[PDB]
């Protein structure tokens, strides 16, 4: 739910973009393990008060 | 030295630069940086394409090839 009103299903996107599920969910992982790779997102990181 | 004992997953390589750094068996930065151009070019499957990777990626993280390591473990 970023920058909209509302966030959008998983099927819904997937139909929205023309794609399937499971390569939205692969696409979405490969995503996710980029983001955890280091040499990024220090300041997300850092955005933990604990 | 911060970045020189980082480890070597920092180096926005792909999974060929991965599997070819696993099969090189070095895990540190520091002691990947020894290595020479035709050291690197002379594996199998590491292409061109690695070698700018890397060096964009040493560059831009300010650090470069050619260099030695004295007392590191």
């Amino acid at each position: 739910g970023i920058d909209m009103n509302t966030d959008y299903t998983l099927e819904e996107v997937g139909k929205q973009f023309d794609v399937t599920r499971e390569r939205i969910r692969q696409i979405e992982a490969k995503a996710l393990r980029k983001l955890r790779h280091p040499s990024r997102s220090e300041v997300l990181r850092s955005f933990l008060d604990d | 030295d911060p970045i020189l004992l980082r480890p070597v997953d920092d180096l926005e390589l792909t999974v060929r630069s991965a599997n070819c750094l696993k099969a090189e068996a070095i895990h540190y930065i520091g002691d990947l940086v020894q290595r020479t151009e035709v050291e690197l070019l002379k594996t199998p499957n590491l292409g061109k394409k690695s070698l700018t990777e890397i060096k964009d990626v040493l560059a831009s993280r300010g650090l470069s090839l050619g260099m030695r390591l004295e007392n590191w473990p």
